[PDB]
């Protein structure tokens, strides 16, 4: 609030305030216009489904794990145990901190229908309706979307599942690495405390108190000091837009970024170089976490090359 | 003979509570590991404020004195503390060029024109400053060459005496039948406050490049 | 001002009036290049389509509308760009039973594209966007392993 | 709504037009005691006053000064201030309080002023050109007047030349006024320099002995001094209001706290230096202090298309302290919408997973819905292939330029 | 170095320059930002 940042409770600067004209109209909508994107962010990246879906009781597919990526009914709200790390390791004077629309119990249930879509119907319910297939089956097409005959998954089926199932239990030890999400937190409380530091700068006044300057003084200049002080208050508060602003394309540029990962990596089976991880694409699965998304790249390797004429 | 302190002399820069904060203050302090004098007598220095501790389990520190000319003619500062408690006194005074049955006080000969009265091993610290002509003292008496540690001093006196200091000395009982001296430096610290609101660390940001 | 104001107080009030003024066009300005990029942007994304979606086929998903890619037209917006996007959607789903492999001769027999199904009496192999069945033959099929 | 956006027709969404904002209600001024009182109860009580020629003097310290006993005392005959008003006594601060006091005829009072000659005034007390005390003078026949004469109080009436405004002089040299030294011998042109007020009870007034006291400040150099006494006003608590704690001035709701402070310290602040919690002088207790009720207002319009209800939302405000239908949410309190417990598609967002809309007519309010739900039917043998298709085509629609401006 | 430009080494208007917070504080942070990111996009281009 423009008002009780700069005046703060003083009639005498509340009146001062209506010789600038329309500042605080611009403040109002530049902040505000960055506030609703920041919800068609969070829309954008995880509300790719129709339907939620729900996986079948009996959690068991073809010899894979997925426990550590599926809600696990005795948690807070309801997060799988991967999750809850990632989401346990992570009224001033006018500043005001709004909540966001979705809440991260409703961005747990958007991931948990993802994932449970990718299981049960591979990457058929990305382009209609969700089709039943079993996942043995599923894998053998990803290998021969990469160049690989199918019957090197089938005479090697339990050896692939015991691989998958270890190398998705080392992430745990990995995670118990977040920075790009502690940087954004970081980068914004320490524009808020700037901003309010900012109230104890003179600007070229006598005081940087108002209730002081136009009780002791006269009148007539304390109403030039008290424009110093709007002023320099002012120029501040419009750098804290400017750069809220120059922010905002970028949490915008990454959230584009996460929505096309999303359709392109989990939702299907992408052939573009190291976009889905590092190796030849197989799948993905999505993770939430505080403010952004976490994906888990799935990439076949070769190993032990031999030389031949 | 000189000693090194360690981290001594700080104290509570002014009232305010505060919990876990890592606040930073710039205030007159004594510098950690510090140059200090060690005497076991003459007129001193004061510059700008003090530094005083002291070990020994009877009390051979009998009272100081402060001022500008340690002499008559002009108003100084007298504090002295028998048996009963601490008395601060300003008056102009005659001091005995050497001041020290059972009978005592043989440190001055007059009392004159008092403008303020008041009546009511071991480490005790005092921290004396004189600032817009307030005499503050810090002191604090903790239970047992000075050990190692730390200990922040709270606020003994508010005295609006008006007084200039510029030298000062100090009073011993003597036998008929050691003490420290620092200075204090402008300085930066950053204070570790505990729950409680007490000192527990602090850092001089004017030693080494680590401290920066 | 200078009608009623002398020079040495005028000055004064003049240029209070022109930092004000001049400060609304550094505000104008910023707030257009940080607009301009937002707007190139959005033109390098349109032109990446342009290519990808009506000069070519794509195989991204979500990239040129929704379902799968078939073709795209472009029309003239006023100051933008209107995409038709053309796409495949499968409709009227029936299940089947279904097995990896088939044996015969104690030998094991993998489709080479397809997958198997079963009407509930007889195997077929069918290709996998649209139902229709042929006999599995030694011509539809590859041998691997036992 | 429509004086914000400058229209008169209204589109259907929700709009911030305004801001909540609970205002204090009392001023109250907060302090401690007085202690030490400084006693002038003895320089008006001391029952052997002094006689005028050798006056006692009393000098105040740093204390506290209350003159209201003074001043409302109510048994007085002279009470006359010169360099301050009577009853701005108790809003300044001097260093040094002087007293004065000693006992005088009764038409003689009108020589203890500033510039003023006579027996008495001349040299025995002379008060400056430049006065800033306080005198007061008052009759006391029935307490120093004794039958038979009363021969203590003495005034001098010889002396060399007037004296010195605050000066003494108590001394007993033979006048001499002849050209002849005297030698210390009374007689011919040389006088006793001392002589004796008789007073008896049976005088009139003007002869009977009054008691003159007079005040006199000096602000030297010190930077603070004994000054006036503080104030009172009860104290509540959990009403924010105006608040002033012996100079911290701020506004507030107070409350009982949980911290602890050190025992010398009054107040303490908060991370980024905000004073949170105070300590009441007197009663010696720590109080927090929370910012009162301020917030954002928006309104939620179905469209001025579709009806003219509406429902107001007050951003972070509880429902207790906004001044039907009033619904909680993490946002605020939202009035004049009813909250079902269906869920439906959102259609105007609220915030943490609440919308609105127009349905069930006035103004209503549910959870929200996610979808639809849909079970996959999976098996470990079954498969689901297409049998037709449909052809399906969509809009995407992408800026490319701005007008380009010049100024 | 903000002091040097604004002042450039004069000790009345360092003085002075202090009265109005920590603008100067602000200005390094922000292109230091800048500056690290550039050895970032480099390394990220190449390093592959
Ligand atoms: C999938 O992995 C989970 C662990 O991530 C297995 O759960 C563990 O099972 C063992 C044996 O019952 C227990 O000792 C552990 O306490 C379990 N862990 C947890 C967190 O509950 C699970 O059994 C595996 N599933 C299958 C089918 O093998
Ligand atoms: C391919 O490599 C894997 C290892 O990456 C081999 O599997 C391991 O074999 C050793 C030796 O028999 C076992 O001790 C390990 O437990 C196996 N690892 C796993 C995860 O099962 C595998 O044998 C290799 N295949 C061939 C044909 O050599
Ligand atoms: C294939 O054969 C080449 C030689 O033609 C092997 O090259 C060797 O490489 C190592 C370093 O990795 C050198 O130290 C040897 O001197 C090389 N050998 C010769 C004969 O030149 C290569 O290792 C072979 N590849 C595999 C996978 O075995
Ligand atoms: C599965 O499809 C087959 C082939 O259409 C059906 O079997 C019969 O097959 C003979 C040839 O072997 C044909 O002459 C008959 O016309 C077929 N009958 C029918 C009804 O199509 C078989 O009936 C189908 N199974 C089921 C359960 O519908
Ligand atoms: C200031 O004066 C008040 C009295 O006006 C003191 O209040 C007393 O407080 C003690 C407890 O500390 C109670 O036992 C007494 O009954 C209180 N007296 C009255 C009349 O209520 C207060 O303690 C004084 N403050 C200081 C710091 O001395
Ligand atoms: C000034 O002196 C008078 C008498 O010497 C004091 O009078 C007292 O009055 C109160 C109220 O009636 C009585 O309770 C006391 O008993 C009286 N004192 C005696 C000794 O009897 C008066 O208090 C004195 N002034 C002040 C401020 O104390
Ligand atoms: C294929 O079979 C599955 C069952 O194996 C069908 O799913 C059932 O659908 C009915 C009707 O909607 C539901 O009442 C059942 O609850 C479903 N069963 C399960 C286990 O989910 C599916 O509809 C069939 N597909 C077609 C095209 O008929
Ligand atoms: C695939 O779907 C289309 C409809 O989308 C079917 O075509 C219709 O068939 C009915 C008779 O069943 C005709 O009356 C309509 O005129 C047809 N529509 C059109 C546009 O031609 C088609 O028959 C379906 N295929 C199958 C195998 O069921
Ligand atoms: C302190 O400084 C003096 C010189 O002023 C030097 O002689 C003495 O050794 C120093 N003391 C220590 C402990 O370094
Ligand atoms: C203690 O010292 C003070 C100052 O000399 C004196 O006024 C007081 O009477 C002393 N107390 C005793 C018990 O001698
Ligand atoms: C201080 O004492 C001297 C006598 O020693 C006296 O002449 C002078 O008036 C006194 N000063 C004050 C302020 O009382
Ligand atoms: C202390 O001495 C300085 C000169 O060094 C003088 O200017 C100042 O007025 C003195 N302070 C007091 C309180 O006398
Ligand atoms: C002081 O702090 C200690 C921890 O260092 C804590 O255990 C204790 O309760 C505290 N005391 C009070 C009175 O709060
Ligand atoms: C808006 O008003 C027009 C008539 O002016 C009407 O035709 C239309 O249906 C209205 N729209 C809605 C959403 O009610
Ligand atoms: C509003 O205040 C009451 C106590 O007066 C409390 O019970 C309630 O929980 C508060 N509401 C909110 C939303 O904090
Ligand atoms: C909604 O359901 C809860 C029980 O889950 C019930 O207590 C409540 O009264 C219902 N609300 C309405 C408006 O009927």
């Amino acid at each position: 609030d423009c008002t009780m940042y700069i005046c703060g409770d003083s009639t005498e600067c509340s009146n001062l305030l209506l010789q600038y004209g329309s500042f605080c109209t611009q403040l109002k909508r530049a902040l505000t216009g960055i506030a609703v994107e920041q919800d068609k962010n969070t829309q954008e990246v995880f509300a790719q489904v129709k339907q939620i879906y729900k996986t079948p009781p009996i959690k068991y597919f073809g010899g894979f794990n997925f426990s550590q990526i599926l809600p696990d009914p005795s948690k807070p709200s309801k997060r799988s145990p991967i999750e809850d790390l990632l989401f346990n390791k992570v009224k001033f004077n006018g500043l005001t901190v709004l909540p966001p629309l979705l809440t991260d119990e409703m961005i747990a249930q958007y991931t948990s229908a993802l994932l449970a879509g990718t299981i049960t119907s591979g990457w058929t319910f990305g382009a209609g309706p969700a089709l039943q297939i079993p996942f043995p089956m599923q894998m053998a097409y990803r290998f021969n979307g990469i160049g690989v005959t199918q019957n090197v998954l089938y005479e090697n089926q339990k050896l692939i599942a015991n691989q998958f199932n270890s190398a998705i239990g080392k992430i745990q030890d990995s995670l118990s690495a977040l920075g790009k999400l502690q940087d954004v937190v970081n980068h914004n409380a320490q524009a808020l405390n700037t901003l309010v530091k900012q109230l104890s700068s003179k600007f070229g006044a006598i005081s940087s108190v108002l209730n002081d300057i136009l009780s002791r003084l006269d009148p007539p200049e304390a109403e030039v000091q008290i424009d110093r002080l709007i002023t320099g208050r002012l120029q501040s508060l419009q750098t804290y837009v400017t750069q809220q602003l120059i922010r905002a394309a970028e949490i915008r540029a990454s959230a584009n970024l996460a929505a096309t990962k999303m359709s392109e990596c989990v939702l299907g089976q992408s052939k573009r170089v190291d976009f889905c991880g590092k190796g030849y694409h197989l799948m993905s699965f999505p993770q939430s976490a505080p403010h952004g998304v976490v994906f888990l790249h799935v990439t076949y390797v070769p190993a032990q090359e031999k030389n031949f004429t | 003979a000189y000693t090194n302190s360690f981290t001594r002399g700080v104290y509570y820069p002014d009232k305010v509570f505060r919990s876990s904060v890592l606040h930073s203050t710039q205030d007159l302090f004594l510098p950690f590991f510090s140059n200090v004098t060690w005497f076991h007598n003459p007129v001193l220095p004061f510059n700008d404020g003090v530094y005083f501790a002291s070990i020994e389990k009877s009390n051979i520190i009998r009272g100081w004195i402060f001022g500008t000319t340690l002499d008559s003619k002009t108003q100084s500062l007298l504090i002295v503390n028998n048996a009963t408690n601490v008395v601060i006194k300003v008056c102009e005074f005659q001091f005995c060029n050497d001041p020290f049955m059972e009978s005592e006080f043989r440190v001055y000969s007059s009392a004159n024109n008092c403008t303020f009265e008041y009546v009511s091993k071991n480490l005790r610290e005092f921290v004396f400053k004189n600032i817009d002509g307030y005499f503050k003292i810090y002191s604090k008496h903790t239970p047992i060459d000075l050990p190692q540690g730390f200990s922040a001093l709270e606020p003994l006196v508010d005295l609006p005496i008006g007084i200039n200091i510029t030298r000062f000395q100090t009073l011993l009982a003597l036998h008929r039948s050691a003490y420290y001296v620092g200075y204090l430096q402008p300085r930066t610290f950053l204070l570790k406050y505990n729950e409680n609101g007490t000192i527990t660390d602090a850092v001089d940001c004017a030693l080494d490049p680590l401290s920066e | 001002i200078l009608s009623r104001l002398d020079p040495p107080e005028a000055e004064v009030q003049i240029d209070r009036l022109i930092t004000g003024r001049l400060q609304s066009l550094q505000t104008y300005v910023t707030q257009q290049l940080i607009r301009a990029a937002e707007i190139r942007a959005s033109a390098n994304l349109a032109a990446t389509k342009m290519s990808e979606c009506v000069l070519g086929q794509s195989k991204r998903v979500d990239f040129c509308g929704k379902g799968y890619h078939l073709m795209s037209f472009p029309q003239s917006a006023p100051h933008g760009v209107v995409f038709l996007h053309v796409t495949y959607v499968p409709a009227q789903e029936k299940n089947f039973t279904t097995a990896p492999a088939i044996c015969h001769d104690g030998k094991a027999h993998f489709p080479r594209e397809g997958v198997f199904v079963s009407n509930g009496t007889h195997w077929f192999v069918t290709q996998r966007n649209f139902y229709e069945p042929q006999i599995i033959t030694t011509d539809n099929t590859f041998v691997s392993g036992n | 709504t429509k004086c914000t956006l400058k229209s008169f027709t209204v589109e259907k969404g929700i709009y911030q037009t305004s801001n909540f904002r609970v205002q204090p209600t009392e001023s109250i001024v907060r302090f401690p005691n007085i202690t030490n009182l400084c006693p002038f109860d003895e320089v008006f009580n001391a029952t052997r006053f002094a006689s005028v020629y050798a006056w006692n003097r009393k000098r105040i310290s740093n204390c506290v000064a209350d003159y209201s006993v003074l001043y409302n005392f109510a048994p007085f005959f002279t009470f006359k201030c010169y360099g301050v008003s009577p009853t701005k006594l108790n809003d300044l601060c001097f260093t040094n309080v002087y007293a004065d006091s000693f006992v005088i005829r009764g038409n003689e009072v009108r020589q203890i002023a500033p510039g003023q000659t006579g027996n008495i005034a001349d040299y025995n007390y002379k008060l400056p050109d430049d006065f800033t005390g306080c005198v007061i003078a008052w009759n006391s026949n029935k307490l120093d007047s004794k039958v038979s004469g009363n021969y203590n109080y003495l005034y001098r009436l010889f002396r060399k030349s007037n004296l010195k405004p605050f000066e003494r002089d108590i001394s007993t040299e033979i006048y001499q006024a002849g050209n002849k030294p005297c030698n210390g011998v009374a007689g011919f042109n040389c006088y006793f320099p001392l002589r004796s007020y008789g007073f008896r009870p049976t005088y009139g007034v003007g002869h009977q002995p009054y008691r003159v006291v007079v005040l006199s400040f000096e602000l030297l150099h010190a930077p603070a001094t004994v000054c006036g006494p503080k104030k009172s006003t009860n104290l509540v608590k959990n009403k924010c209001v105006n608040f002033n704690f012996n100079g911290l001035t701020g506004t507030g709701v107070l409350t009982e706290s949980n911290k602890k402070f050190l025992p010398f310290q009054q107040f303490g602040r908060d991370i980024a230096d905000t004073t949170d919690a105070v300590r009441d002088p007197q009663t010696l207790e720590i109080l927090d202090i929370t910012p009162c009720s301020f917030g954002g207002v928006s309104v939620i319009t179905p469209g001025t298309n579709t009806s003219n209800q509406v429902a107001v939302l007050y951003q972070g405000v509880n429902c207790t302290e906004v001044p039907s239908n009033v619904f909680q949410t993490r946002a605020g309190c939202l009035i004049g919408a009813e909250y079902v417990n269906n869920s439906y598609e959102c259609d105007i967002p609220i915030g943490a997973g609440i919308c609105a809309s127009y349905q069930t007519q006035s103004i209503i309010a549910y959870t929200m819905s996610l979808g639809a739900e849909n079970s996959v039917a999976y098996s470990n043998n079954s498969i689901a292939i297409p049998t037709n298709f449909t052809i399906s085509v969509t809009t995407e629609i992408l800026p490319v330029s701005m007008t380009k401006t010049s100024v």
